[PDB]
RNA sequence: GAUAAGGGAAGUCGGCAAAAUAGAUCCGUAACUUCGGGAUAAGGAUUGGCUCUAAGGAUCGG
RNA sequence: UAUCUGGUUGAUCCUGCCAGUAGUCAUAUGCUUGUCUCAAAGAUUAAGCCAUGCAUGUCUAAGUAUAAGCAAUUUAUACAGUGAAACUGCGAAUGGCUCAUUAAAUCAGUUAUCGUUUAUUUGAUAGUAUACUUGGAUAACCGUGGUAAUUCUAGAGCUAAUACAUGCUUAAAAUCCCGACUGUUUGGAAGGGAUGUAUUUAUUAGAUAAAAAUUUGAUGAUUCAUAAUAACUUUUCGAAUCGCAUGGCCUUGUGCUGGCGAUGGUUCAUUCAAAUUUCUGCCCUAUCAACUUUCGAUGGUAGGAUAGUGGCCUACCAUGGUUUCAACGGGUAACGGGGAAUAAGGGUUCGAUUCCGGAGAGGGAGCCUGAGAAACGGCUACC
RNA sequence: CCCGUCGCUACUACCGAUUGAAUGGCUUAGUGAGGCCUCCGGAUUGGUUUAGGGAACCGA
């Protein structure tokens, strides 16, 4: 039951140190490695399972996997992937394309439809005004309190040239 | 031993909240912020054992998540906020204001406070520098930071912050005859007037101070906080008591005289 | 690890001390870079405090300075002639604070053929005369030949120095920490720390 | 006694000593005054050795204890290790007994030590294994 | 006159015979002792080739 | 309460111990045991071994919902409520337990960081010389499964972000450098480059002895803060984020504007902390008198390494460092202190254990992650 | 009154062939697991992107 791992250029078993990104280990802990068990990606005949992909069809038909199809399971949720999912140009309503699978229960059936993340809207436009205005009065507000200490500087400098001319 | 404390066994505890032995084996840890864990008084401590509003813990937050608990102008949900001296508590549901300050006996006496004055706070300045881009600025005793403050304003010295802007009103130089108040050791809270700063170098700085009650007493300079231009004018409100020291003989009088 | 705890050594009067904890984290070290000349090869290191040091490896090129002209150019390493810790980093080839290296000085050589209008070297090779005379009289406006006027007198450089242009090779000494900063910068030598590390080299 | 009589070229770290600028052909030298009532002596403000372990030409800062103690031997270079005398209370017999320590303390060129002188020393950060003292003040004896 | 898997004196009156050790440099070396020894005790490490570097001199000339 | 009594003789006065007497936040044990309050409790020997169950998890209106989940028909055919799973974030380094190791070590009181790192909190803090908003994976989910067995997981098919990786939206002038041409006794210029903050290096500011032949912060103290020039960098970051309300302006454009918050992010300060650190102070032992320096011992110079100082490590050099004022070695049925009992005074003895500090998780060692661990209710290896 | 040897019994410790035995610590020498750094390497993989079919070419 020793999965096969890409890489292991044996036929047989070896022990490798596995952390987070290795296939044949899920780690539990953040940072922790685990020393595990795995088969090399050299087929021989001591393998139970052989999994295999279908390349190409030559002449014949399956029974169960050339003559059917299943449908996908989800559609697109980001904007631009609904978008590049229908071809459509930056102009179109990408809310009136959305797919959007049937949900019965009884008989008030209705549909369930993703939201869409990205997607421009009043309030987005609202916020990317708002962090720019901060800005910008920030700016102002600070090179007031910059012109007001040149000011005090300016009178206690004048001030104290008077007052050691008089002595 | 592998990193930051987050409990706090209830004899370890300052001794100037006044907790009771055994009602529990902790007591509250106060947060990370403005005062010293040691010199701080968190707001569960005064909302639950000082004035008694709320019966327990449970109730201290359950208050102050509705915003109903000011410090220095601003709504904390801290239930273990380290509220400290000069730190202005305000209650807008009930309409009530106080100050933290310290009683003669040493410990942060409830203080009502009218609203106007609770609309600002004094500060010691600690030091002094250029920050970046060549601003100068100074740091309170609360970790309070000011840009461009004035260019007489040096350590020690005490200024008048306004709570609603952050801003300095006006100072009080550090000099002979000024009105202060002890912040630390053996006289804490007893307020005298300066008369005379004994500078040693490389050590520690002694200051000589009188009550109104011509008693004179020392202190180090790093426990002085001055609170008032000369005698008898501070700028803020005392407590009763107007931090002077009694004899134990005096006080068993002047509780015989209020109570016989 | 390697680690920097004091208390592995013996007392200063002599005693063997006995184990009193084990090894911590926050009292590591870690093993020298040993920077060499070569294609650029930096590492990082994730430090105390989630800080980043960067592990210089190989380096090609630095910044250096020239000291009484207050420039600084970007240079390449030729190799290194001196290291007062040890001979074997020399014969290594191995860059780290305070070693004595050459870099080329053609950068700072437009710099200066650039800024006063003269020559370095003193070769009056077969082709290195037509370049040094050529460089004498150039197609240049009447305002900047007045301004490098105005910048001779302050024009002639030390002997010494001067000597070293005509190969195109500056001495230099290193003075970033390459197995720290990941950087390998230096200043050129001049003056009386010239003349020492000439006297050393000639042995 | 030549400054350089090293491998590596004895220098004060950034003091600079421009070759081009015009006359005046000698090194300029940097000096610090230490504080706590302590001079400069005139070896650190004329001299020319260096010396990065010195309180006066150097980059270590005098601060915490001030000590005292007679100089009981000159056989390292730049370090000296001095005696302090003391007597410990034993309250049971309500006597003394006589104790010592002996502490290692960095010498600066700036100063002349010889076995049997009293000298004050300013504590320092760390300089050596065993070292954590700078001599400040040197009293014949 | 050689070599021999695994074992290693079970052979034999008996380790007979054979094997094992072995030069030099460095390290380390017990009981006991007539203080001289025991001692190469015991027992460890090193060793080629090549290209270099350093130290150890003689005679002249103030 | 500053106290004694019995015992050697036929009898006596002594020395001298034995015995008596009282206490123990001092243990065990025997007998006995009605009531209220309070309250220690597998330390001693075995830091011996452990069946089994539990002891660390966590979602707000404010990161990611097409649950083939429940509910609503209501403000809504892009989602909108409630709500498993899973991705992301944080915590899991606190606590609790124990006393094995440990004798200048721990620890106590005092110092130092002008010798450093610091999540978080609290203050400040950035207009910098495709944009009505960029990509393409992946989990959960469906389906095919392999192993006796594990909190094992593999093919294959979808699909998100405050995950991952990229990327513009910006002021006004002024300053420095090169400088085609040109005016010509030293000037005007076209045309180019550089301006923020981070990193690295070099070089400049960062001031102050009083009479004839020009102004600058802090410290006891600095190469401090800060500013400037020249460059440098596998170019740090100067918001492609979320929830509520949604108002105002008319040149009505799906225009321009803008209120309260969430989460972010650079630097400094502050707070919570760490790491090193000065001075002085430990029980018994000489049937331990010399110890340390081969292979760091003491110091010097340079480097490497570290968050940072330092023989912490390396290279070269010198021959130093401790000791009868007891070093070094050995023992401890030794974790240290706050404290406890006794107590005329002076002393004697106890302190594993309610608090503080240290150390460990069967024994060693090595690490990942992370601000923080050499973590063990984390990993790796050996016994 | 009293001394020592001798006889019976009991207890404690000492010496002692056994190159005796065990437990704990330190350690020379030889072997040496596993992390970490480093050096290549290159299952696989996206395109620094360009190929009439893809042909030169980059990143993980």
């Amino acid at each position: 039951g020793f999965p096969m791992k890409q890489g292991v250029m044996h036929p047989t078993r070896v022990r490798l140190l596995l952390s987070k990104g290795h296939s044949c280990y899920r780690p539990r802990r953040t940072g922790e490695r685990k020393r595990k068990s795995v088969r090399g990606c050299i087929v021989a005949q001591d393998l139970s399972v052989l999994a295999l992909s279908i390349v190409k069809q030559g002449d014949n038909e399956i029974e169960g996997l050339t003559d059917t199809t299943v449908p996908k399971r989800l559609g697109p949720k980001r904007a631009n992937h609904i978008r590049k999912f229908f071809g459509l140009t930056k102009e179109d309503d990408v809310r009136d394309f959305v797919v959007r699978r049937e949900v019965t229960k009884g008989d008030k059936t209705y549909t369930k439809a993703p939201k869409i993340q990205r997607l421009v809207t009043p309030q987005t436009l609202q916020r990317k005004r708002a962090l720019k205005a901060k800005k910008v009065k920030n700016a102002q507000q600070q090179r007031d309190a910059a012109a007001e200490y040149a000011q005090l500087l300016a009178k206690r400098l004048h001030e104290r040239k008077e007052e050691r001319a008089e002595i | 031993a592998r990193g930051p404390k987050k409990h706090l066994k209830r004899l370890a505890a300052p001794s100037h909240w006044m907790l009771d032995k055994l009602s529990g084996t902790y007591a509250p840890r106060p947060s990370a912020g403005p005062h010293k864990l040691r010199e701080s008084l968190p707001l569960v401590v005064f909302l639950r054992n000082r004035l008694k509003y709320a019966l327990n813990g449970r109730e201290v937050k359950a208050i102050m998540m509705q915003q109903h608990v000011q410090v220095d102008g601003k709504v904390r949900t801290d239930t273990t906020y380290p509220a400290g001296f000069m730190d202005v508590i305000t209650l807008e549901a009930t309409n009530e204001h106080f100050r933290l300050v310290y009683d003669v006996k040493g410990k942060f006496a409830v203080h009502r406070i009218s609203a106007e004055e609770a609309a600002y706070k004094l500060g010691k300045v600690k030091k002094v520098q250029l920050g970046k881009k060549g601003v100068p600025y100074v740091v309170t005793h609360d970790g309070r930071t000011i840009r461009y403050p004035d260019p007489l304003i040096r350590a020690n010295d005490t200024v008048k912050i306004d709570l609603a802007t952050g801003k300095i009103d006006d100072f009080i130089k550090f000099d002979t005859g000024r009105l202060v108040m002890v912040t630390g050791g053996r006289n804490l809270g007893r307020v005298g007037v300066i008369v005379h700063r004994e500078k040693h170098e490389g050590g520690f700085d002694l200051v000589h101070i009188k009550d109104a009650l011509e008693n004179t007493f020392v202190t180090r300079l790093s426990n002085v906080f001055v609170i008032g231009t000369e005698a008898g004018k501070p700028w803020v409100s005392l407590p009763k008591g107007k931090g002077i020291k009694l004899s134990i003989s005096e006080e068993r009088d002047r509780r015989r005289a209020q109570q016989g | 690890g390697i680690s920097r705890d004091s208390r592995h050594k013996r007392s200063a009067t002599g005693a063997k001390r006995a184990q009193f904890r084990k090894k911590r984290k926050f009292e590591l070290g870690r093993q020298p870079a040993n920077t060499k000349i070569g294609p650029k090869r930096i590492h990082s290191v994730r430090t105390r405090g989630g800080n980043q040091k960067f592990r210089a490896l190989r380096v090609e090129t630095g910044n250096f300075s020239w000291g009484s002209e207050g420039v600084s150019r970007k240079t390449r390493i030729a190799g290194v002639v001196y290291h007062p810790s040890n001979n074997e980093l020399v014969r290594t080839n191995t860059l780290t604070k305070s070693a004595v290296v050459q870099i080329d000085a053609t950068p700072f050589r437009q710099w200066y053929e650039n800024h006063y209008g003269a020559t370095l070297g003193k070769k009056k090779g077969g082709a290195h005369a037509a370049h040094a005379a050529e460089v004498a009289d150039a197609k240049r406006s009447r305002k900047v030949e007045r301004k490098l006027a105005a910048r001779s007198g302050a024009a002639a450089i030390e002997s010494a120095v001067d000597s070293q242009f005509g190969s195109g090779r500056l001495y230099a000494v290193i003075s970033s920490r390459p197995g720290q900063s990941g950087r390998c910068d230096g200043y050129i030598l001049e003056g009386e720390e010239l003349a020492f590390y000439l006297r050393r080299l000639t042995a | 006694l030549t400054v350089q009589s090293e491998r590596a070229f004895q220098k004060q770290p950034h003091i600079f000593t421009n070759p081009k600028a015009k006359a005046n052909k000698k090194t300029k030298r940097w000096y610090k005054d230490v504080g706590l009532g302590f001079k400069t002596p005139k070896a650190a403000i004329e001299g020319s050795y260096i010396d990065k372990k010195c309180p006066f030409a150097g980059t270590v800062s005098i601060r915490g204890k001030i000590l005292t103690g007679t100089v009981v031997s000159t056989k390292m270079h730049r370090t000296i290790i001095i005696r302090r005398d003391y007597l410990h209370y034993v309250p049971k017999y309500n006597r003394y007994e006589k104790r010592h320590k002996n502490v290692a303390a960095h010498v600066s060129p700036a100063f002349r030590v010889e076995e049997g002188d009293v000298v004050t020393v300013g504590q320092c950060r760390p300089i050596s294994k065993t070292v954590r003292f700078n001599v400040l003040k040197v009293s014949a004896g």
